[PDB]
Formats: C-alpha cells, sequence, structure tokens
RNA sequence: CCGGUCCGCGUACUGGACCCAGCCGAGCCUUUCCUUCUGGGUAGCCAUUUAUGGCGAACCAGGACUUUUACUUUGAAAAAAUUAGAGUGUUCAAAGCAGGCCUUUGCUCGAAUAUAUUAGCAUGGAAUAAUAGAAUAGGACGUUAUGGUUCU
C-alpha cells in the first residue's frame, strides 16, 4: 500500500494493534465497581488487579490475581466505571 | 532546463510517474500508459477522447499498480467507494 | 464592587459582579458565591452577531470556580443574551532569558509561554476534557493546532467552539480548530 | 540507544521515498527535526507534514510527493567555517545550481544560499535535493 | 463521474452470486486485501462484488479506448477459460489465446504466431503468467481477473472474481463482452437484453 | 535493551493521555496522603503503595490527583527510606545469592548471576552518589550488606 | 521606466523609476524593559510650593554588578623572502621593481592587494551541545518596609 491514511487509521485495525504500538498508546485495562453475593458496598477494583482485594465489611476475598485480568469469585458482578 | 536567452536547449522532456511522480526513462519496458475511454450520457464511450495515466515500471513490479489506479481513478470520478484512504 | 478584584472596574465588570450578588439568592449555590472574585472581563466580538465575554480568575482561584462554573455559566447566559461566557486564570508568563540576562531565580515551567498557552487552551473548553491534540505545518508556512475533545458532557460547548478559535487566536494570534472526533453523528 | 533522532528520522523519509510511499510516520519529534521539514517544506521536497501530542517526544506524518531524491544528516554536526562551505557543498551536492545544506546558525537554522544571504555560520546539519 | 445507469443493477448481482464469483480463495495476499468483504466461517473469503462491478465496468472502457479490436489480446491457459477467450474474441474482434502461449511470441519477431497488442487481458495471473511476463518486456498493459490468491505483480487493473469456478470465468467474460459492445453502440442503451447467453463461453467437457 | 542479558521484550505501563483524574474519582487529594501514610507504616515500598492503590481504592495514579509522585509525599514527610527501593531490592537479591553461595560452592552459575547483580549495584550507587541521594563516602560492602537489609 | 550620453546585442552609463514581489536590516506593541548607582538635567510629570514639591532614562559620561563554556561573524595581530595576484615591452621569457612624459638645468603614477590560523586579544549572535539555579527552603522582591548583631 503506497498511499494510506496514517493519521487516521480504522478503529478496527486500531484496536488489533499492540498497546503501545497505536498512534497513541492507551491501556486496554479499566476499573471496576464489584458487587459481592454476600453484600452491597461499592469496592473499586482493578481490571488487572494483582491483590487479593477483599472488601471491608467481610474479610472475604473478592479476586485472585493472574498473568493478565483478575479473576472475579463466584456470585460476584463487575461493571466498568 | 533552458540558456539565459530563454530558449529550450533540452531535449525529450520526459514522462513522469502518475503514482510515485518518478521519471520513466526511455528504455523502462515494463512501463505502460493506461487510456480510458470517456462516456458520454447516453453510455456510450466517446471516439478519441480518454483520460490517461502513467505508470513507471517499479510500481508495476511491486504490485501496487492496481491500488495505485483504484486511488488515482476514484479521485478523477471513475470509481465510485472501491478505494479507502483509511485502511 | 467588592467582587471585583481590580481597582477601577468597568461598568461590564460591575454588571457582571451584580449578577454575582443575584445567583446566591437561590440557597441550592449560595454556600460558595460570597468567596468567589475575579480580576477582569475581556469581551471581544465573534462572527454571527454574538459577542465572547471572557472572564479572568486569579489562578490560585481557578478551582474554586470549577466546582460551579457549569451551573453559573448557564443562568449568567440566561442573565447576558447573545453572550457566550468562559472562565479563564491570570496566568503569568515569564520570558525565555537572554544569554547575558542577568541570573534569577530558575523560571517554573508553570510559567513558561507553551504551558500558559496550552493551560488557556484547556480552560476554554472545561466541561469536555481533551484526548489529543494536533499541529498541522502547511505549506503556506503557517501552523494549525487541532485540539480533539470527549464526547462526554459536549453539549455544554457543542454549540460554540467557533467562539473559543476566535477567542484563542485573539490572545495568542495562533490559529487553532476545535473537533469532536467522537460524536453520535 | 537512540543517538540522533534526526538521523533515525530522514532514513525513514528516505525509505518510505524510494519504495514510493506518499507519507510516513516518524517517532520521536523534536525542534530540530521539525526545523528541518520546514526547510524541506520550503523548498518543496515535501509536502503537508502533521505533529501529534502524545504528552512525550511525540510523532510527525510527513506527506511526500516524489520530488525529494535524498535528504541526509551528518553526523557529527562539523563545525563549518564560511570558507569551508563551498567545499561542503562540491562533496555533497549533486549540481552548483539545485540543492542546500541545511546548517544550524546562531542565526537559525538555514539552508547554504540562505546562510551566504545573511552572512552567518554555524555547525553543519544535513543536506537535501 | 458516471451516469446512475452504470450501477450494479439487481439482474446482474443475482448472476454473479449463482456463478459462485463472490467465493475468493481461502489465503488472501496483501495487495487483494481492499476487495474482500468479509471471510466465511469455512474459510473462504466474500468478495465484494460491488467493487467487481467497478472494476468491469473501469475495464471495458480501457479496451474501448483501444482503436484497433484486434489490437487487444484475450489470454487463458486454464481449460475452464478456453471457450469463454474464444467467443469473446469473436464478438469483440478481439485476438484470443486459448491453451499454450508460446514463449517468445511477444519479444521473439520470428516466431509464427508473434502479435504486438496494445493490450493484454488474462484470466489468471497463476496460469497465465508467461503471457504477463512478456508483456512486461514491451510496454504491454495487462488487465487480469484475479482471486484472492492470484499475484498482482505487473497487474494494472485487477477484476476481482474466482479463477476457480466454471461459472465464474464464462460470467465475467460475457459481462465484459456485453459492455464493451454497449459502449461501442452495438447494444442499443443498458437496458435491453443481450441476445446472447452466458451459456455460451461456457466451457464443455468432450462428453456432452 | 535489556543491559544485563539478551532480552528484547517492551512490555511496561502504558500511561493514559488525560492526566486528570477521572469523572467517578471522589477521594479528595489529602485521603489519598493519609491512605498512603497509613500503608507505607506498614513496610510497603512506594511500588507495593501504588499498586494497592489501583486495585483496591480505585487511585488511577497518585500524581494526577495529589499533584506529585508517591515518593515525593514520602520524602516531604520524613518517611522516606534511607535506601532507595529499587537499591534495596538490589543489595536484597544480592544478599540472597551469597547466602546460599556459601553453602553450594559449586553453583558456578550463582557465582555468575552475583556478579551481574553486584555491577547493577555499584552502577546505581555510582549514579546516586552524583545525585546526592547517598552520601559521597557511601559504598557498598559484601559483607556488612546484610546488615542494611535484613 | 528617454538609453540621449557614455562611448552599435549596444546599454555601460545612469535624468526617471511609480518600485511588483523578493532579499539583507532596524526599532515599537502584544503578560516580553541591565535590577543599577552618580550626574547632566532637570522636560514633562502629580506642575496644589516647576528648569523653588517628588520623570535619572528625556541621551550621554562617569560609576556598580555580572553562572561557566563550546560554537560561529567581524576586527587588530600573525616580519621580509616564498605563494596567489594588480601594474610595468627586462628586445620575449625566467626575472626585476621597475618605470613614463618633446627630450626637459625637470615634471611625474608606483613599488598594490590577497592568504596565513592551531594558540592568545577585541567583537556581533544565541541555533546546536553542555553547565548553575527555589526542596528539611539557609529561596526572590520591598525601590523610601522595621529593627538588631557585627565589620569599612
Ligand atoms: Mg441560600
Ligand atoms: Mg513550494
Ligand atoms: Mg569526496
Ligand atoms: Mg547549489
Ligand atoms: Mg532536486
Ligand atoms: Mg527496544
Ligand atoms: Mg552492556
Ligand atoms: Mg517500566
Ligand atoms: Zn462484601
Amino acid at each position: 500500500v503506497l498511499v494510506q491514511d496514517l493519521l487516521h487509521p480504522s478503529p478496527a485495525t486500531e484496536a488489533k494493534q499492540h498497546k503501545l504500538k497505536t498512534l497513541v498508546q492507551q491501556p486496554r485495562s479499566f476499573f471496576m465497581d464489584v458487587k459481592c453475593q454476600g453484600c452491597l458496598n461499592i469496592t473499586t477494583v482493578f481490571s488487572h488487579a494483582q491483590t487479593a482485594v477483599t472488601c471491608d465489611s467481610c474479610s472475604t476475598v473478592l479476586c485472585t490475581p493472574t498473568g493478565g485480568k483478575a479473576k472475579l469469585t463466584e456470585g460476584c458482578s463487575f461493571r466498568r466505571k | 532546463m533552458e540558456n539565459d536567452k530563454g530558449q529550450l536547449v533540452e531535449l525529450y522532456v520526459p514522462r513522469k510517474c502518475s503514482a510515485t511522480n518518478r521519471i520513466i526513462k526511455a528504455k523502462d519496458h515494463a512501463s505502460v500508459q493506461i487510456s480510458i475511454a470517456k462516456v458520454d450520457e447516453d453510455g456510450r464511450a466517446i471516439a478519441g477522447e480518454n483520460i490517461t495515466y502513467a505508470l513507471s515500471g517499479y510500481v508495476r513490479g511491486r504490485g501496487e499498480a492496481d491500488d495505485s489506479l483504484n486511488r488515482l481513478a476514484q479521485q478523477d470520478g471513475l470509481l465510485k467507494n472501491v478505494w479507502s484512504y483509511s485502511r | 464592587s467588592s467582587k471585583i478584584l481590580s481597582e477601577n472596574p468597568t461598568e461590564l465588570e460591575l454588571k457582571v459582579a451584580q449578577a454575582f450578588v443575584d445567583l446566591e439568592s437561590q440557597a441550592d449555590l449560595k454556600a460558595e458565591l460570597r468567596p468567589l472574585q475575579f480580576k477582569s472581563i475581556k469581551e471581544i466580538d465573534v462572527n454571527g452577531g454574538k459577542k465572547a465575554l471572557a472572564v479572568f480568575v486569579p489562578p490560585p482561584s481557578l478551582q474554586a470556580y470549577r466546582k460551579v462554573q457549569t451551573r453559573l455559566t448557564r443562568e449568567l447566559e440566561k442573565k447576558f443574551p447573545d453572550r457566550h461566557v468562559v472562565f479563564l486564570a491570570e496566568r503569568r508568563i515569564l520570558p525565555k532569558p537572554a544569554r547575558k540576562a542577568r541570573k534569577q531565580q530558575k523560571r517554573p515551567r508553570s510559567r513558561t509561554l507553551t504551558a500558559v498557552h496550552d493551560k488557556i487552551l484547556e480552560d476554554l473548553v472545561f466541561p469536555t476534557e481533551i484526548i489529543g491534540k494536533r499541529v498541522r505545518y502547511l505549506v503556506g508556512g503557517n501552523k494549525i493546532q487541532k485540539v480533539l475533545l470527549d464526547s462526554k458532557d459536549s453539549t455544554a460547548v457543542d454549540y460554540k467552539l467557533d467562539s473559543f478559535q476566535q477567542l484563542y487566536s485573539k490572545l495568542t494570534g495562533k490559529q487553532v480548530v476545535f473537533e469532536i472526533p467522537g460524536e453520535s453523528h | 540507544t537512540r543517538t540522533s533522532v534526526l538521523a533515525d528520522a530522514l532514513n525513514a523519509i528516505n525509505n518510505a521515498e524510494k519504495t514510493g510511499k506518499r507519507q510516513v510516520l516518524i517517532r520521536p519529534s523534536s525542534k530540530v527535526i521539525i526545523k528541518f521539514l520546514t526547510v524541506m517544506q520550503k523548498h518543496g521536497y515535501i509536502g503537508e507534514f502533521e505533529y501529534i501530542d502524545d504528552h512525550r517526544s511525540g510523532k510527525i506524518v510527513v506527506q511526500l510527493n516524489g520530488r525529494l531524491n535524498k535528504c541526509g544528516v551528518i553526523q557529527p554536526r562539523f563545525n563549518v567555517k564560511i570558507n569551508d562551505i563551498e567545499r561542503w557543498t562540491d562533496n555533497l551536492l549533486p549540481a552548483r545550481q539545485f540543492g542546500y545544506v541545511i546548517l544550524t546558525t546562531s542565526a537559525g537554522i538555514m539552508d547554504h544560499e540562505e546562510a551566504r544571504r545573511k552572512h552567518v555560520s554555524g555547525k553543519i546539519l544535513g543536506f537535501v535535493y | 463521474s458516471l451516469p446512475a445507469s452504470f450501477d450494479l443493477t439487481p439482474e446482474d448481482a443475482k448472476l454473479l452470486l449463482a456463478a459462485n464469483v463472490h467465493l475468493g480463495a481461502k489465503n488472501v495476499q496483501v495487495h487483494n486485501k481492499p476487495y474482500v468483504y468479509k471471510t466465511r466461517p469455512d474459510g473462504m473469503n466474500i468478495i465484494n462484488i460491488g467493487k467487481t462491478w467497478e472494476k468491469i465496468v473501469l475495464a471495458a472502457r480501457i479496451i474501448a479506448a483501444v482503436p484497433n479490436a484486434s489490437d487487444v489480446a484475450v489470454c487463458s491457459s486454464r481449460t475452464f477459460g478456453q471457450r469463454a477467450v474464444l467467443k469473446f474474441a469473436a464478438h469483440t474482434g478481439a485476438t484470443a489465446i486459448a491453451g499454450r502461449f508460446t514463449p517468445g511470441n511477444f519479444t521473439n519477431y520470428i516466431t509464427r504466431s508473434f502479435k504486438e497488442p496494445r493490450l493484454v487481458v488474462v484470466t489468471d495471473p497463476r496460469t497465465d503468467a508467461q503471457a504477463i511476463k512478456e508483456s512486461s518486456y514491451v510496454n504491454i498493459p495487462v488487465i487480469a481477473l484475479t482471486d484472492m490468491d492470484s499475484p498482482s505483480e505487473y497487474v494494472d487493473v485487477a477484476i476481482p472474481c474466482n479463477n476457480k469456478g466454471k461459472h465464474s470465468i464464462g460470467l465475467i467474460w460475457w459481462l465484459l463482452a456485453r459492455e464493451v459492445l454497449r459502449l461501442r453502440g452495438i447494444i442499443p442503451d443498458r437496458t435491453t437484453e443481450w441476445s446472447v447467453m452466458p451459456d455460451l463461453y461456457f466451457y464443455r467437457d468432450p462428453e456432452e | 535493551g535489556r543491559m544485563h542479558s539478551s532480552g528484547k521484550g517492551i512490555s511496561s505501563s502504558a500511561l493514559p493521555y488525560s492526566r486528570n483524574a477521572p469523572s467517578w474519582f471522589k477521594l479528595s487529594s489529602d485521603d489519598v496522603v493519609e491512605q498512603i501514610i497509613k500503608y507505607a507504616r506498614k513496610g510497603l515500598t512506594p511500588s507495593q503503595i501504588g499498586v494497592i492503590l489501583r486495585d483496591a481504592h480505585g487511585v488511577s495514579q497518585a500524581k494526577v490527583v495529589t499533584g506529585n509522585k508517591i515518593l515525593r509525599i514520602l520524602k516531604s514527610n520524613g518517611l522516606a527510606p534511607e535506601i532507595p527501593e529499587d537499591l534495596y531490592y538490589l543489595i536484597k537479591k544480592a544478599v540472597s545469592v551469597r547466602k546460599h553461595l556459601e553453602k553450594n560452592r559449586k553453583d558456578k552459575d550463582s557465582k555468575f548471576r552475583l556478579i551481574l547483580i553486584e555491577s547493577r549495584i555499584h552502577r546505581l550507587a555510582r549514579y546516586y552518589r552524583t545525585v546526592a541521594v547517598l552520601p559521597p563516602n557511601w559504598k557498598y560492602e559484601s559483607a556488612t550488606a546484610s546488615a542494611l537489609v535484613a
């Protein structure tokens, strides 16, 4: 391809690129509001969390760290902030 | 190229590639000159009246001639929504 | 006139301060208009019959205005019709020292001309946030900025932007173009 | 490591122009790169170019029009006296009638023809033709 | 630009899909990427036939610009395309090259069938590589029917279609012949039904 | 890349373009500071405080909220460690290898790795002396290293 | 733009550009000023008592301070011979710095000018490349801000 709009890449192909290889690098992670099944308390949790986050009310583990995104425990529903 | 008195001492002002603006040499036998007929409102081809493009042999060798014509013809209206600037 | 932080305020500044001593009547926003003050009201004429109204605020007082600016502009636009209201902070620009100039204290970056023009370019579009800036260098020699705004809270500014471009041109002399790439359109 | 961002920028431009591309992306940007590009744009060797702000060194997109034969840096930026400019243009330029040697002088970045006009000299910075 | 009468009509679009023209090869080269609409879950790539139609119209306009109709050479080394190119030459007056292409036909001026076409049209760049290769020696532009795996080297105008289909090859050639005659004025207008049927131009086995 | 390897990995964080706090963030610039000091007294290094902040409190960046980087806040409250955190972890790793080496004398691989870690200590300690983070007479001693980190 | 004249594109000379644009400058304003210090000296401010109240920048000449470089412009300096080079019928030339005039009880062009280059000296500029500065503030301004401790 000799002629191509480098300033306006297709957003579909722009999203398949590595996170450092976009026009402006941008994280693909986000923050979530996690509802444990036991109670109702807003707890902001990073998507790629490295910590076993526990809610303040009961010392129950909300998520377990993995290689990438943290894994939410059963009965826990997340909503992206 | 011309002298001080203004006479064009240059012989053979050469052609240039429509895609890359390179000079098409006198022995570049991979270079072609596309001639495309004009069509009147009746759907008939107008005799002896053409849109002309020239491509250097370099562009044709890389296989970009097809994509260059898609772009060049769309800008001149010979084509619609076939070539996209953004990929 | 106590609202104005400048000696000999103009009639327009008094009228604006007269509005400022009237929006606290409704108690939803009253607990915060007592400390609010401003230094100047610069007004220029934009095309289309509208006029741009620039409220100049002490930089330390900027974050207090940011808490009620969304509401306060809407009623100030009601009180003064055919007026586009923006709030700018009076940042100070320190000239670049010459080589032979006598040594002064090191100039902080917030006082540089590049930072201040970037700062006023940020106060202009306050409800929205800038998600990217580009600068075109045209073949003629002139340079044009492009600022990309977030679609969130876009309705507060989406009918202006043209006032900002001429207002930014008035303050700095350079050309800018505001575009919101992610509208519904 | 990355020792000359101007050399990386011009190399990218050369590779895109030699391969027939009409646009090239440059990273990182700098003032010297922008002022070098402005001289090239001023003489018509490139078209419009665009600066992208990423709260970092930056990126540049240059539009190429096929008139550029070669642009390059001279590393290091040798000190050039006024009497030495003639010798440099002979070695680097294809003819005495076109082409420019780019210098960085205390009067600013400019081509060798402009440098003779304002009678200034500095360090050599690159060339274009 | 172009009159709306040159747009893809629903009748022709039905023909193209029924002839499996839209089926492109599994693997697509980078140069043919703009012509792919979407990949089918089995693996086949769906050809954007709207782009296919416009290249056909563009290609026919180039053919009409050649003064001598015999100076246009239509080629096919595949057996599936040999009947199509022979009938195209009869209808349009072009010069058909079916089957084997003798090496040296364009460069060696003492061969028997030494031709000097102003334009070479190819059914498949892969199986007609010899015809395409010599055209790059004597300044001959090339129009090629290209699949998603067909090479694009020294091809100026590419018609995106299915090269490995019995009906795909015949239909595209029939469409070019009709449009070339429409531009020449042989067909009165773009709505008159053509006498020739796309069944003619289709390869027939020795069984029949 | 990779000063002490042949690796060419590029994995790292990519900061967002926005330098302002997200609209949904409600904590004040103070509440973060008391949170940082509370965690710093538990013994966490600045890296670990930042990990906990985004992981459990939604603090994407401490700088975009408070205005200062995490180590800058600790140094402003007299909570800055004497040894910088990264230099501490290099010395601690060097201590661990040296402790393993005295019991496994034939582990020539650990001897090679120990040289890399210690070379990395000296380059970093020399840098910290030029920026007056360490005293000009500060020197890393293998014999007394266990005192500094243990 | 009379190209008369000067001495036939000629076209140099040059009355006349009316300057198209372009090129080399200089100031002023845009938040952008040697902080100064002593006069001149005071002219206009703040002229209610002036060049009898308080415009030292209203331009000089006499003082006081100053982040360090690198770089580049210009200038002085770098002996003569040699080199390049202007002039000059040593009969030409290599050379030489001679020489030329109607013929002289004397008249009279000259004996240029360039180059030196690292180091040193003076100078314009401030791109490029470094360097210093306000972080436990022991930081900057108060021109006439208030005292105190010392020192000349
Ligand atoms: Mg109230
Ligand atoms: Mg130009
Ligand atoms: Mg050489
Ligand atoms: Mg030249
Ligand atoms: Mg050129
Ligand atoms: Mg790397
Ligand atoms: Mg190494
Ligand atoms: Mg990192
Ligand atoms: Zn819970």
